[PDB]
Parts: C-alpha cells; structure tokens; sequence
C-alpha cells in the first residue's frame, strides 16, 4: 500500500531506542491526521525525494514505523518514528525490535489496545476498574498496617533497576527512594535477580566498572572477544555499526592516523560461547572462517577457559610488566592460583590446544612493530549468568589487567549491557544478602509488588515461584470475596488476616495485564517514553533525553509519579494518626512532573546536603539538566560529565582508566583467585539424571517477555510458541521435526516448546527462547546462585518428549536457518 | 478512490517456468526488480496448475539492498545486514532487522493462455511512497 | 476513516443472518479481492447506488464498521462489506448497532477478533501453552472415557447452548445433542442461560400453545399490542422498528382495513408491563402521544396478580370469546374461581391505579363497535420468563389470552419476542430428574466440567457462588497437574482423575475467545461462527434461512458440531482399541465432514423411517429442506414448519399457528390452568426486607450478551467501560453519587461493582444494571432461587448500594446523557 | 499517490459573533453537507475559541442519513428516524441508538489574530458518501 510522509513542518522530537543497551537514536515526527508531506525532498520532513525510486540504504522507512494516535483532548496525530543518521551510536541503523516503536505506541485500535489505563482491582472473584484514590488506600493502607504490626520486613518488592522504557534515571530515584527511604525495606529483588546485588560485584571490586570504554573502540581494535554474548541478536546495532566496519577494513585507516608507528593487522573476532550463534555465523561470512575463532567450550567451563590462556600468557610473557608493577595488586599470588596447563584447558574445556594458542597469540602477543595488541574483551549472561558469576569474571579480569586491555584504546573489558541503563537510587537499606523468591515460595511477606517486571515468565525455578504465588494470592482472594459492603480499612483488615494465614497481596505496576494479572489483586497503569520525558544511557554511558510527544493512555503515570503518589498517600495517612516521625519518612515526593525526580535525584548525587545517593551520573550529575541534554541531541554526553557551558555545551569522558587509576582503595587494579570448581552439585545432578544441556537466551526478533509483540500479528505468526533448537540428529531419534511440540522437564518443572531442528547445534544441546509468552524456558533453572545470589540461568540439564505435530505450525512458521550464510 | 492503479504485466507461460529457476523481471516499474519461481511444491499465494508459483519483489524492506534468491533453501538473502525471506512462507522473516515481509507480487494465472501476469502487490515495497509512483 | 472501498460491480456475494439476535434481520456479504474497488456511478459499484453525489436519507446503511479485509489461509487478502438486505422482509434493510458491527466482528489478525482462540490451549506446569487437537482429543475423551468406567455419565457435566444463530443453530445443537445425550448418554447438563435441562414455556407448551405462534406480519395487523417484561426497541430492535412503529403510525391500517372489510380499526395503541419505565416506552409515547400507550409500571414480581385481575374483570364484563370458549378450550370454570382476584385487591398489589387496568382491559378485549373483539398481541420476554415463579405468570397470562382469544386470529398471538435466534434439534434429554448442575458442582459433584458456547462466569444467577467453587476446584487440579514431569496422556489422565477425587473439577471451554472463564480453565477448543461455516436457524416468527460460509476460520478453529464429532469418534476409537463394542457402538454416528452432514443427520431425519427419537423445531417435514432449497429461498426462507416443497413453488411454509383452534394437547383443546398468587419467593423477600434497593437487570441496545467481541471495540469501550447501574437521582443525592462514579452493589448472595447512571424515570428505590458484563458481573446478586422446573428468578434481587468513589476518566469521556429518547 | 483527501477552507464566523448554546448552521465540505457549530459555553475534548468550547458536526445521522436536530438544551443531536442520540460535548458519542460511528466531527482552526473561524476537514466519515470530499 502506502505511506503518509512527514510534512515539511511537521514537530519533531528526539527518541532513544525503549529497548537494548546499544541506545540507538530516533526522531519523533508529529503532525495532523489530516495532513501530509510533498514528495519532493524539501516538502517533507525526512528531506527524500519519494519522486522517484529511493537507493538503497538511503531510508528506514514501513508502515510499521507509522501510527495514529489520539489524544487527550481528542485530537488525532500522525506519528513516524524512525532512525537517526546522524545519532553516532547507529549512524541511522535500526534493529527490528526499535524499527516497530510506533506500532508499540498507544492507540485505542492497533497493538497497544489492551494497554492498562485505570487501576484494576480483583474484588468478589473478578477483574473490575477502581478509581486511584481507592487503589491508593487499599495500598498504603496495607503498607501501613504491615509497617505498624510487622515492620519493613513484610513488605517485598521486585523492581526494575534498569534504563530505557520502564526504567531510566527519574524512575529508578522514584521507586529506590520510596523503597529504601521511605518504607525502609530490605525486601527487594531485582528484575532480573531474586536479591539486591551488582552482576558484576568481582569486577567492581577489582577496580574496573564495567562500563570502560566507548563504542569507538570496537572500531580501533584489533581483536575483539564476545564472551557469553550474541551480539548481532541482542546489541544489534553496536555490533552492525562499529564491530562489522572494523572487520570489514573500514576502519584501518582510522587506527593508522592516530597511531603512526603502529602496525595494524586484518581485525579478529574470538567468541567463547558452548553454542555455535547467528553471530559466529555473520563474523565468518564477513571477516572469512580464518580470522574468526569459536572457541565451543563446554558449559560452565569460561573459569577454567581463561585461567589456562592466563597461565600461557604469562608463561609466554606476553603481558604488560611495567603496567602490572606500577598499576596492579596481587599478580604473583593470582599466577599461583589460577595455574592451569594448556592440556588440562583443553581437557576441561573441550577446546584444542592449538586453538587456544592461537587466540592468545592473535590477542597478546606484540606485534611486529612492538606494540601489544588491542584486544576489546566484551561478555554478558553467558558468563554473567553462568557457572558462578564471581568466579568468571576474576578470571577474565586477571587476564585483561596482565595483558593492559583497559585504558589502551581499541581495549576494554566491558558488559556487552542488557536493557539500557539509568541507576540512580538511595543506599539499599541492609547488610544481609536476601533469596527474595525462596522468602515468598516460604511464606514470608504480607503484600509483594511487582514493578516493570514479570517474574512469572523470567525467575529462575520460576514453576516454583508461580506454584507458591497462586497459592498465596488465591487465599486472600477467598477471603476479601466473602467481604459486603467493606470499607477501604474493613477491607484492608480482611486481607491482612488473610495473609496471617499464608495469604499474600499481590500488586503489579505495568503498562500491560500479563501473567501476573492470573496472581494479582491491584495492577496499577505506568507510562513509557514518548508519554513522558526520561533519561538513561547506553553501553558506553551516553545519557540522552527521551522526549514526550503524546499523552499515556486514560490515567496511566511515570512511574517516579506513582512511587510519589503511594509516598504521598502514606505521609497523609501517617499525619493524619499524629505519627509524625512516620510521616516524616515519606517527605520529599512534591512532584509534579519527572523532570522533578531527575533534579532530586541524579542531580543532587554528591551535592551538598545531599543524603547518600549512588547515581551512574556520579558527583558532576548536576551538571545535566533536559534543557542541556536536549541542545547535545541523540549524542547526548558520555558520562562522567567533565564540564559544562553556553559554548562547548555537555563535555563527557570517552573511556575510563587512561591514566590507570582504578576504582579502588589505593588506585590499582586487584588480582583476584579463581578457583576451578566444576559445576555445582545442584546443577550437576540434573546433568546426572537427564540428557539434554538446557541453554536458553535471546532471539534477535522477541523482545524480552513479549509484553509489546503478544499483540503483534507479524510476530505470533512467527513464534506463536516459544522454539527449541535442537541437533537433528537428536530430533531423529526423537522422531520430531520443525513444528512439533515437546514438553522440556526436570526435578524443578516442566515447559514446552515448539521444535526447531538446527545443524550447528551439538548433539545432547539444546537452546531454548526464555521468558517466553508461550511455553515459559525458566520452569527448568535450578534454584542455585552464586555467593551474591547471582543465578546460573544457564546452567540445567532436562529430558526431552515429544508431544505432536502442530499441524498450523508446519504450515505457517518458518523453521529454515536463521544463522546467514 | 482508495486503490492504486497497478499495470497488468506479462512474466511469461508458467510451462515456460522450470521448477526452482528463478525469472527476473521489474514490476510495476523498471526501478522495482522482482523474482519469480515455480516452487515444486505447493504453497501459500502459489498460482499455477500446482499452485506453486509465487513472485517477489526483491528489495530488502529493512533499508533496500537487493536480496538474492538462494535456490536450494527457498529463501531471500539480504547482503546488508542480514535478514532472510522465507519464499515458501509469503515473504516471513526468517531472522533479520526488518519489520515488514517481503512484498508478494500478485500473479494471476490464466490457465485458457497459459500465461501468468503480475497485477498487485501485497506489502510496501522498500523506498517508496506508495507501490506505484 | 474518511472513506469506504465500495464492492466492484462484479464482487462474490452471499447471504447472512445477523450472527445475534431473535429477528434475524437479513445481510448480505460482499467480497472481492484487496486491490479492487467499484465505481461510484450506481451500475459500477454491488450497491446499485449512486456515489457520485450525496446519497439521500435511508437509502443506504454504511459505515466502515460495516467493512473489513480478511486474510484466508492460502494468504490471499479479500475486501468485505456486511451490508442489511433492502429486499428482506423482517428487516427491510434496517440493522442494528449490533448486527452493523458484524464486518468488524469477522476474525483478522489485526483488528477485534485478534484474540479468537485459534488453537487448542492446555493450562500445564501452571501455565498457558498451545497443544495439538490430537492431545487435547486424547485428554479429554481420556477422561470422560476414566469417568464413564469408573463413575457413569454422572461424572461428566456440561453447560451448553441450546439457542440458535452464531454459537447454536440446527447443526450445532444436533451435534452437541447426539455427543452429550445418545453418545456420552449424561444426564448432568444445563443450558447456557438456565442452570437446569428445561424449557423457558412449559406453561404455555402444556397449555397448548407454542411460544412462537405468530408471524411478524401480525404485529402490524392488531388493535393493541402488549410488551410484557420486555424492551424491544434495545432488545428486538428491528422487529420492533418494521413491525411494530408502522402500526403504531397509521401506515398499515390499509392492510388491516382490506384484510377485513367490515371491521373497524381504531388507531393502534401499545400497553408495557415493566416495573421500569425504558427507551421502549419512551419511544412509543414519542411515536403515538401519551394517550395511546400505558405503562403498567408494576411492582416488581407481581405480573400473576396483574392478569388475574385482568381476567376476573374481562370475564365478569363479558368481554370472552364464550363460543371460543366452549368449542376449543378445558378448564375456564375452574380457572374463574382459582383465579379470581378484584381490581381493588389487583391495584392494591401491583400498585398499578383501577383506571389504568380498565381503560387496559377496554383498549384490549372489550369488542370493537362493529362487533369483533380487538386483535391484540400479547409479546413476552424474560421480565416474566425470569420473572416471579416462570410456570405460574404464563398460566395466569395465558389464561387471559385463550379466554379473549387472541391465539390463532391475524393480529394476535401470545408470544415470546425471543432472545437468541433459535435452532434446536436434539435427542431427548436422557433423565426424568430435574437437576440444579450449578449447584451440584458447587456441592463437589462431578469430574469433568465443560462450557461450550457459554460464559456462566457472567451469566448465571448467584454467579460468585459458582466462580468461587469452580475457581477452588480448578485449583486443585493445577496443583495436581504441575507436579508431572514427562507425563504421557494415560500418566496426566490419571493425575487429573486422582485429583477429582479429592475435590478437583476438569474444566473445559469451547469458545471463540479465552474469556473470563480462561481464569478456571484447563482446555480450551477454537471455535467457528457463522460466515467461517454454514450454518441454519430461525427468528421469532419461524423463519429459517441459511448463512452462507465465506471466509475461513481463524487457525485450526472448528464449527462446534464438527468439535462434536471429533470427540465422538476420540471416544469411539479408544472404546474399539480396548475391545468394548457396546461402548464403541454408543459413539457411532459421527462420521460428518461438513455442518451440512449434521444438518442431515438431526433436522432432516425427525419423525423419518427408522430414525431415532428427535425433538425438533423443524418437525417431521424438516427433510424437505436442504441448504441449496435454502439458498434459492434467500433471506426470506421459509416459516416454519414446511407444508410442500417442489421445485416451481420451492419451500411453502406456515405463518400463524392454530388459526383453526386445534392446539397441542391430548384433546386438541387450549387448556386453562389455575394461577395462585404468592407474594415474593420467600429467599428474594428476605433480601428485600433486609435492603434497600430493587435490582433490576437486564439489556442494553449497544452491548450483546457477555461483550465476548465488544469488550475488544474501541468503541463499545469508551461508552461502556464498566457495567452501568441506572439510579433514581434523589436516591443518588442521598448517596453522594453522580455519573462516573463507582459504587459497590452487595447483598448476602454477592458484591459487585457498576458506573452510576443517574436516570430521571428510575423510581425510588429501584435500580437497573446492565447484565452479564465483562467489568462488573450483575449476577453475583442474583439469589438461587427457581421455579418448580428450574428456571431462576433472575430479575428478583435486592441489595444495598456503597459509594467507592469518583472515576476520573468516565467522569471526562462517557456520557451520561439521557438514553431516553424525547 | 497521496493518502489525504483536499478538504476546503470554508469561513463560518468569528468566534465573538458565536453567542453560547446558539447553534450555526453552515454547509462542509460542500453544499450536500449540513453542519451546525456551537460555542457550548464550557470547555469540551475538541473544543476550540478561547474558552476551549466551540465545536462543530455533521448533522446527517451516521446510521441512514436522516438530518438530526440540535437539542441546545441537552447539548444533544437527535435524530428522528430510529431515535439516536449522539453527545456534543464528548466528540459525537453515541448515547444510545442504532448507529455503528460516532457523529462525524468539523475540524475547526481558530486563528487568535482574527478571531476567525474557518471548517477545515472531518473527522469520520459523513453519511451518504464514499469519502468525505466528492
Ligand atoms: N533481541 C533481543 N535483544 C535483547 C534482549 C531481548 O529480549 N531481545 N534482551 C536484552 C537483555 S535484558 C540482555 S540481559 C541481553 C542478553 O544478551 P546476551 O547475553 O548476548 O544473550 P543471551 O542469549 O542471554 O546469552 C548469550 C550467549 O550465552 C551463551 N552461553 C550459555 N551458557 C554459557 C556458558 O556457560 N558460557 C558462555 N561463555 N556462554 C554461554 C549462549 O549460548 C548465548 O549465545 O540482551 C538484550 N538484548
Ligand atoms: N441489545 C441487546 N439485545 C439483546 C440481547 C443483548 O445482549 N443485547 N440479548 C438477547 C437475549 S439472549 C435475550 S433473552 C433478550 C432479552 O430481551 P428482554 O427480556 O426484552 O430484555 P431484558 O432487559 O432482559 O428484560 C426486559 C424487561 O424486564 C423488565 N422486568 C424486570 N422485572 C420484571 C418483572 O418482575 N415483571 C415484568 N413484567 N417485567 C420485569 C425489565 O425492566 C426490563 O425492561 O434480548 C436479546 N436481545
Ligand atoms: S534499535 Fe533498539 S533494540 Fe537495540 S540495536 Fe538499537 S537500541
Ligand atoms: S441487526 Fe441483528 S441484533 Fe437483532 S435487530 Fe437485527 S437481528
Ligand atoms: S538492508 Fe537488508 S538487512 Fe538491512
Ligand atoms: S437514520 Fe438516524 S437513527 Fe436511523
Ligand atoms: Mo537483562
Ligand atoms: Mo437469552
């Protein structure tokens, strides 16, 4: 069919990618329902001649990327949300999660129609609407009493404590302040983690955030490592837009220019993944198969992986002696620890020796002209998620410090990142280290509140998890029916004595109903980005302003505006008993717009009469205002922010320890030990009983729990089940095939899947799509976490059985390769 | 009026198709290149006396590189950034970075001629404002 | 959207019944492919009309509700209009709100049928999954195969509609009919609107007289027309509009007058027995003054006492048919003295004044000045079928029609106005127990519990009763099937067993939509309506006709007596696999393709040579109809029951019944029945005497039934977003409560939660909420009490009313304005 | 091609000329099309002026065709034929009735330095034609 353009005129606003990491810039165009751009270039906004074919690459441009909406007052709008060429984190590139944010915004008629837009309650056995005033005594009422009765101890969060959509800098203040200031309460989980801990604690605490370095520097490397990471599936435009250029010699002349008297060889690619991925597949097609390296480990073997090429290094003195003596603490100690040959590597590991030599050697051995190489070490949940977080990343770590691939530009060890980021939130509120699923599944807790997440489809033993929660809330589901004519406080003394007798209330903070909508009692409306303002940053720390363009649907807030609401709503009821020192704890949430919470909180970190506030923004935070961020535009500013005035606006940091001052109590990077352990026996023990290795993650096309595209007819035509990729000749002996469905189980639960035979997955191997709408992967995660209850999400072994054949699958879903070649 | 005006064009006689050899042609203009292919196999949208035969347009609908038509898996391959088009499953993306299917040129068959014609497309194709320009 | 893809001259089209209620008005569907489009000079576009300049008033109902564009499985995407038929005789190109959104209402991937069920889901490992019909068959006949062997028929319950048009109809109710009672042979089946296997007219039906024994023709024929808990102008829309209003406007007194050349026919005049005065009256009075409609605006319940007064006072003035009488009826003698009641003592308990129930009477019975009796229709819907004790309101009514006779005269009747189409064709139900299903599972009974074309989350009386007890029950069977890991079939059919013995319940839903119910459910199967397959039934005055398939079902989703068979023959072959031949025998018969096979099967085998026992509405001429017959006949069909069929006559049908006063009993003779007066059900006067308000319930003309497509229209959204609740406006004063806001609705039965609607003609301390709705469920204060046969009280309930509070966004986007029209 | 209709400019008045709960009767996008517009005299959704609250509709009734009447009183258009009413001052609302779209609203531009009213293009689709310009 066809496209309404842009008008020349039309409003446009900036917008970061609601999605991954990589942060990709967009514009907004808004302009009257009725109206419509010229053909001609410099009759519509994008400024392309639609006269006449457009060449390739000149535009991103479906009807998916177009939508209507209406607003408030009733007036309809045209909207075109499409990529920015001159954002330099994509160069115009968009994946095609970001490429459907139109289609993903509200409208009455298209994919966001079942978007909540007033509170709803579970009364008398059923859904209805209730007005936010209720809500909000129901709520602080049932807080109150808990606090009154119990303590913070009975009030338990889940909470995001990411950026992007359903997250960012105001947002994370909104709820860490009311959690952690207010209601003081230790029990909180994380939205990817059943405990308030760091993934990346061993990191940290050796000196190196891990957020070093800027995308830059994949273009300035010579080698670069994707350490439990598929990168062209999940940073999709950090990879496409700065990691293929260098392969592909785009960049060598860069390299060449800053560094004259450097020689710079064809860039090389090492991915230390078990499974064989569309990125591995996409970096020999590019670069050919002699300048990439899969390095196939065995499941849970990345410890023992890096402590051998650690032990050779050093061996082959291919490391930074004088970096090592004047920047680092506890080398000798860390050679004697981590001491691993070559051939007991390649034992464990199941790589050859050769193999493991020639990634070393491309990677630290010094080049011709003397100069080590710049190798750009880069993981995410394959380790971080993996046979214990704090011990991978010790042994990653050391390797990176003896070889100096920090400070160096082209270097870094860094996350490859997840959601984008925009942490800013008070101190959490204990010392002890709290297993916030296994404290519910027990019976602890009077009143849980799901916030921007949806642990149903994305816990670890998450069957468990589900099993306990219905239970829970289905008791005071029994018991608030029996109520007649209740009063908000007749009403809130009913579910209490509910939850005395291991009943629990349960509320959910969403844009959607979800799954959560089968436990819930109160689901509460939040709004996304473009419905309001918000800030976060990408991989490489640059914070950019979300702009609104358009009204939320009905009365759905900001979520920073809801956690003042509920704060606001607990001060008046405290104040109205005469607990003043009560009273006082909920102060400090006079908000009227986000804007508010970034000025309380990013702004005020290290400010003085600040309280003790931990912002990625740091102490120079203060520095950023919207105004400023949206002068700098889709580039925004790396943060630190260094400076700010009129005339050089926002200046940031590129990349962290060039000067190699690390973040720690003498300024030295620390060694650590790394003990090889095997895996742990919970996990073990599944692999003793059951035949299939139950690796689980992304897939380039699902974004996370499917909130957005459940409601997309091009995606549920695609994947209406969640898929298995499976060995064929395994799904020989299984006599399954493409389209089949199989039921996946273990001692901790069972799932099903939808089969996808794949011939680069190894025999007994399996990958399962997680957090999936249909057919939910973390039924089969063990409940085993690391020392910081960090879980090994990777880590479970099952039994495989055949169901049937879906007829409608095998004639609508494609089950062709989804890896190029 | 709502439609587009699209041109009836002449590909050939679906005799003429060898299974799984493609024809090039351009539709509904010469900046627009498409594919045709008598399958072997039924399919979806497939005309012809074995309902088999479908046609394409072959501009990538990510950002409209020209794919190219692989043969063996029934398949369209974008060299760009790698989206792939199942030809058996009406243009579904199999992996890639697009947001829309490929678009499907509609052929009539007209079995008294033996002729297949190209008369519509379903789908936006890349670059352009409406099909017809 | 600023404009409409007019179907091209040469666009496929077939025709359509509207898919909801009893009229049946007739549609037409247009489809052509996507790219094409029709001219706008009048021979260019299917119309026929003219868009090349403004179209005038009436010659056209079209909006792009009325459109959509489909997708079939090949891919292949078509253009659609569903457009009312001019040329139809019940509608004469009039469609409701309801029927006008049937475009919108066909299944796309995109628009509001995205969310049809399309495969089945299986509730496992405490999740919704997809699973193959094969496994989902080989569950589900694997557990009511475990309960037939070990419990009985007994164990297997169901909940079904018996109705017509989309989710009933000939071919459905056979289907579902043969599997529940010749194959499965249970006994433990409700109705989708009664919680028993009974009749809605057993009075009437015993009497003599069918409730359907009219054509909409004589509507237009009589003097005076009665509308007796009913609210036709929203709940019969278009029979009431082309029927009813031309009589009312003087534009068929020609047809009267050559009809009968030597009767006068005085200006026709409209008489409501309705507690609550609705849009109906409103629009009557509109139409014919003040002075030719009266309003009994009874107390609630006291319908019984009403006619009896009513009676009495015809029989002691003389204004009876005594010839009538005497020739063709039983009992009036006895009927005068069990039934007499003065108009004092009938004013008294109605609290209806004397002079309204004789000027009643006067326009009603007394005899014109030419001689003949006034033709009057009397019209009846649930306000008395779900009115104070069903059996005892038809007797006393039914008495007073058979006395004036005005059955079987043109411009009469005692009729139902009907609620769904109607098209039954079952065996006999295989009990002579009244059974309370509702009740037994809340009581525990039972193994397995399906819903089939029903949501009695929503719709049945004492609803949160029944919620609560399934929910708990449901449960128990979650708990037991998460705990399998690598269960086969035979391995979960056993959990499941296990835990309905200790108190568990197999809850199945086959359906269009997940709905409510998918909070209880383990099973759900993909249903089709009417479009996505044939499918017959008939309207209000026995017309049936033909909807014609045109598009395909979304998925694997299947016409309901097709999912029928697949059961059957799942069972079947699992009783041949273990060598039970008696077994595999009961589930014979089921060897059909298509819906016309079982249109073969059911209602083209009644009263035939070696057929079975059949109770069907088509009779022992039924055979002579076939779908291509049908289709010949158009949206005109045939009344039933078909006298001939050949081919230069095609069907020849039968318009009114008993027009020679031979009725269905024993003797051929009306039969008159005695007719106590009660008071209220003694559980409905305890809620009364213990609060404040009257809940009344029932229709409105914009939502269908459980809003199971309007709950997704974004229209139908912002205008309803909750159940309403009409209030008395010096009672809402008193309450603090204005449009919009929110109040709980309790008694001891039940709480539930409504938007207030203040409406000036609701009396003091009487209330109306809308029915069965999707957020706020009116049932869960309806009580359990039924007549002698089962059928609820529904419209009996009072309960107490609680401000929650103020709602913001209904305050700023819905109406409250008057939906009474002046 | 291009995917709007070219709707007319049409003047209706100046918006002080507007006395409140007074309805204007005027023709758009052509003669074949009545309209009414009304300074309802308290703010509403699409209402423009100064106090926010001048509006204006189709009056040919979405469901056949019939010219429904302006009630001033209620702030209601009511149609004679089979008894719709549609709600002014929530966009055309239909309160109760038998149409299957709200009643189509006139897009009116205010423009402050002239205090003029001008029609500038509909919102839904008129009765009676194809789209809303011939
Ligand atoms: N398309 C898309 N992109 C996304 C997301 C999404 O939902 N969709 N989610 C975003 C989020 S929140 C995150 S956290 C990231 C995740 O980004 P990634 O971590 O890149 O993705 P995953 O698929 O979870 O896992 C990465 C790889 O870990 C490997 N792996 C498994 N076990 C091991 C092991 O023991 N050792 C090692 N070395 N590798 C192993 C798997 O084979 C898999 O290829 O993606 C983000 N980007
Ligand atoms: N718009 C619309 N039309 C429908 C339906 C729908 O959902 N939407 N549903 C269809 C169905 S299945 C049905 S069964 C019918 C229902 O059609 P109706 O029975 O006409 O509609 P109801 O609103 O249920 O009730 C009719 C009237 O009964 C009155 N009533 C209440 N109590 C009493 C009493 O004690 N005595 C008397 N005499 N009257 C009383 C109420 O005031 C109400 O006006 O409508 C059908 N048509
Ligand atoms: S478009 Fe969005 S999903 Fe990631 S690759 Fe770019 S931020
Ligand atoms: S359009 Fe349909 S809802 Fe009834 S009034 Fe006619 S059958
Ligand atoms: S242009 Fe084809 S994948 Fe980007
Ligand atoms: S033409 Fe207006 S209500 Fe029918
Ligand atoms: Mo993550
Ligand atoms: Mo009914």
């Amino acid at each position: 069919d066809r496209i309404t353009l842009p008008p020349a005129n039309a409003q446009r606003t900036n917008m970061t990618c609601h999605f991954c990491i990589v942060g990709c810039g967009y514009h907004v165009y808004k302009w009257p329902e009725l109206q419509e751009g010229g053909r001609a270039p410099e009759q519509n906004a994008l400024g392309l001649d639609f006269r006449k074919q457009l060449p390739p690459l000149a535009v991103t441009l479906t009807p998916a990327m177009t939508n209507v909406v209406t607003e408030h007052n009733g007036r309809r709008y045209n909207i075109m949300v499409v990529p920015d060429k001159a954002c330099v984190v994509n160069s115009g590139l968009s994946s095609t999660r970001g490429g459907k944010m139109a289609s993903y915004m509200y409208t009455p008629t298209g994919d966001g129609k079942q978007r909540l837009k007033a509170p709803r309650l579970y009364a008398a056995d059923q859904w209805v609407d209730t007005t936010w005033d209720h809500a909000m005594a129901l709520y602080a009422g049932l807080i109150k009493k808990t606090l009154d009765k119990d303590g913070p101890q009975g009030v338990f969060f889940s909470c995001f404590d990411h950026g992007g959509a359903g997250g960012g800098f105001e947002n994370t203040w909104g709820t860490g302040k009311l959690m952690f200031s207010a209601i003081q309460t230790p029990m909180v989980r994380i939205h990817n983690r059943p405990a308030y801990n760091s993934e990346c604690h061993a990191t940290r605490e050796m000196g190196i955030g891990e957020l070093n370095n800027a995308y830059e520097d994949a273009q300035l490397a010579d080698v670069i490592w994707s350490i439990g990471n598929n990168p062209y599936e999940s940073q999709t435009n950090y990879f496409l837009n700065h990691w293929l250029p260098n392969l592909q010699g785009a960049t060598t002349s860069k390299k060449k220019e800053r560094f004259p008297n450097e020689n710079f060889p064809q860039a090389r690619i090492i991915f230390v993944d078990p499974r064989d991925t569309p990125s591995v597949a996409i970096a020999r097609h590019v670069a050919g198969n002699d300048r990439v390296l899969h390095l196939a480990i065995e499941p849970g073997t990345d410890t023992a992986l890096f402590n051998g090429l650690f032990t050779y290094v050093v061996e082959q003195g291919w490391i930074d002696k004088p970096f090592i003596e004047a920047h680092t603490k506890g080398f000798d100690d860390a050679v004697k620890t981590n001491r691993l040959s070559l051939d007991e590597c390649s034992n464990i590991t199941g790589v050859p020796v050769d193999m493991l030599k020639r990634a070393a050697e491309w990677s630290y051995k010094p080049k011709a002209s003397g100069q080590a190489p710049r190798t750009m070490h880069a993981y995410e949940k394959g380790i971080i998620w993996g046979n214990d977080n704090y011990v991978i990343q010790s042994a990653l770590l050391d390797l990176v410090i003896a070889t100096h691939n920090v400070g160096r530009r082209g270097t870094g060890c860094v996350r490859m990142g997840g959601h984008q980021e925009g942490y800013t939130r008070p101190p959490y509120p204990g010392d002890k280290k709290i297993y916030i699923d296994q404290e519910l599944i027990k019976g602890k807790g009077r009143i849980m509140t799901w916030w921007g997440c949806n642990n149903f489809q994305t816990s670890n033993n998450a069957q468990a998890l589900r099993e306990a929660i219905l239970q829970r809330s289905a008791i005071v589901k029994q018991a608030m029916q029996k109520a007649r004519g209740a009063t908000t406080e007749e009403m809130v003394d009913v579910i209490y004595e509910a939850t005395q007798n291991g009943g629990l209330f349960v509320t959910s903070i969403n844009l959607y109903p979800t799954k959560l909508a089968e436990a819930a009692h109160l689901m509460l409306p939040a709004a996304h980005p473009g419905e309001m303002n918000l800030t976060s940053m990408n991989g490489e720390r640059r914070i950019r302003l979300s702009e609104k363009f358009m009204d939320p649907p009905g009365t759905a807030m900001a979520d920073c505006l809801i956690a003042a609401r509920i704060a606001n709503a607990l001060r008046d009821m405290y104040q109205k008993d005469g607990k003043a020192e009560m009273a006082a704890q909920f102060e400090g949430f006079d908000w009227k717009t986000e804007e508010d919470a970034f000025n309380d909180g990013f702004r005020r970190a290290g400010q003085p009469g600040a309280p003790a506030i931990d912002s990625q923004g740091g102490s120079t935070g203060h520095l950023v205002t919207y105004d400023r961020l949206r002068k700098s535009g889709n580039n925004g500013v790396q943060l630190p922010v260094v400076s700010w005035d009129e005339s050089k606006g926002l200046v940031g940091t590129e990349m962290l320890y060039t000067e190699g001052k690390f973040d720690t109590d003498d300024g030295k990077a620390h060694f650590k030990p790394a003990p090889w352990n095997g895996l742990p026996a919970t996990v073990q023990q599944q692999k003793d009983k059951y035949r299939f290795w139950l690796n689980n993650g992304r897939n380039n096309e699902v974004w996370q729990t499917a909130y957005h595209d459940q409601y997309n007819s091009l995606m549920q035509e695609r994947y209406p089940m969640a898929y298995i990729e499976m060995n064929p000749d395994d799904c020989k002996q299984l006599d399954v095939t493409g389209g089949d469905i199989v039921e996946v189980y273990n001692d901790f639960g069972s799932t099903f899947a939808m089969v996808y035979p794949v011939a680069e997955i190894k025999r007994g191997q399996t990958f399962m799509l997680f957090g999936y709408v249909n057919g939910i992967q973390g039924d089969v995660t063990t409940d085993w976490t690391d020392r910081n209850i960090i879980p090994y999400y990777k880590g479970t072994w099952g039994d495989i059985r055949k169901v049937g054949s879906m007829e409608e699958f095998k004639r609508t879903v494609s089950f062709k390769s989804r890896r190029f070649a | 009026r709502t439609t587009l005006q699209y041109p009836a064009t002449q590909v050939s006689v679906a005799k003429n198709l060898k299974a799984n050899e493609p024809v090039s042609f351009t539709y509904p203009d010469t900046s627009s290149p498409c594919v045709a292919v008598k399958l072997g196999s039924p399919v979806p949208g497939g005309v012809g006396p074995n309902n088999d035969i479908v046609a394409y347009s072959v501009l990538c609908t990510h950002m409209g590189c020209p794919t190219s038509y692989d043969k063996s898996s029934k398949t369209f391959k974008c060299p760009c950034h790698f989206t792939e088009f199942d030809a058996e499953k009406a243009g579904q993306m199999i992996c890639g970075q697009a947001t829309e299917n490929l678009p499907r040129v509609l052929l009539r068959y007209d079995e008294a001629s033996d002729a297949l014609t190209a008369v519509g497309v379903d789908g936006l194709i890349y670059g352009r404002q409406a099909n017809v320009i």
